[PDB]
């Protein structure tokens, strides 16, 4: 819904247009178990420079996107979103089961 | 009490068992048209399996014994027994069956 | 409601633009008497791919629709959906009547 695609027309999710640093490293690649979200280039597809084009594939729901992951930053949720032993890894295994 | 007094009142026949509170036989006698002050005094003392049948299915309201079934044939709601269930020892549990 | 038409414009059955494999079959044909939906080709009429609308005809009834799926699955609905004798086939057929 924030990330710009770096071609126009398709948004590929391997045409990602996210702001390279000086050294040539992205500034903020982002992370997954962290809820930091990664920066991407502003979005004009203008004359002069390479023609950068925003998301067209986003919903309207970046709202309750923020508010869940405001609710996943709270320490008050853990016993919700980080329990002690069922906490879930990226690929979808846990610990332990429910029995 | 709960049931509907119009519909009530057109019962033909009454068979008015042992009644505690007072509110459910202050229903009965006003939702009753052959009403004898005697018999319906009586409502809250009636030993267990008496029945006082009122309507126009006999001739006079009258305090009966009805007929207990012949044994072996009474009616039973196979429910858990809780202090047969919990006088039991306790045996180690499975529940990854149950999961 | 889901199924999109492989042209725009047009919301014939015979154009359902579902997601195809590898060996061309689709990848999810979809089942009657189980319920499993079809899979469906995602909706873009952008360049580069084929253009694909979604279907016009759609009501605003998928929630209902949802919760008449999942009561279908219920085991607790037997007596009602998957009588014994008076389960009706695809083509509305009865093994018997209701005689």
């Amino acid at each position: 819904e924030i990330s710009t695609h770096y071609v126009q027309g398709s948004h590929s999710e391997e045409n990602e247009a996210l702001l390279l640093g000086e050294d040539g490293n992205p500034v903020q690649k982002g992370d997954s178990l962290k809820v930091v979200p990664p920066i991407y280039m502003p979005h004009t597809q203008a004359q002069g420079a390479t023609k950068i084009y925003l998301s067209n594939r986003g919903k309207n729901i970046r709202k309750p996107l923020e508010g869940l992951a405001s609710l996943l930053k709270d320490p008050r949720y853990e016993f919700l979103f980080n329990a002690d032993d069922w906490s879930v890894n990226l690929d979808g295994k846990t610990n332990k089961d429910l029995d | 009490s709960e049931i509907d007094s119009t519909i009530l009142s057109q019962c033909g026949t009454l068979f008015a068992l042992r009644m505690n509170n007072s509110s459910d036989r202050n229903h009965v006698l006003g939702a009753v048209s052959d009403s004898f002050e005697g018999l319906m005094g009586m409502l809250p003392t009636l030993r267990t399996g008496e029945a006082i049948i009122i309507g126009e299915s006999v001739r006079l309201p009258m305090r009966t014994i009805i007929s207990p079934p012949p044994f072996g044939r009474r009616p039973d709601s196979l429910d858990p027994d809780v202090t047969a269930k919990w006088s039991n020892n306790r045996v180690q549990g499975d529940y990854k069956e149950v999961l």
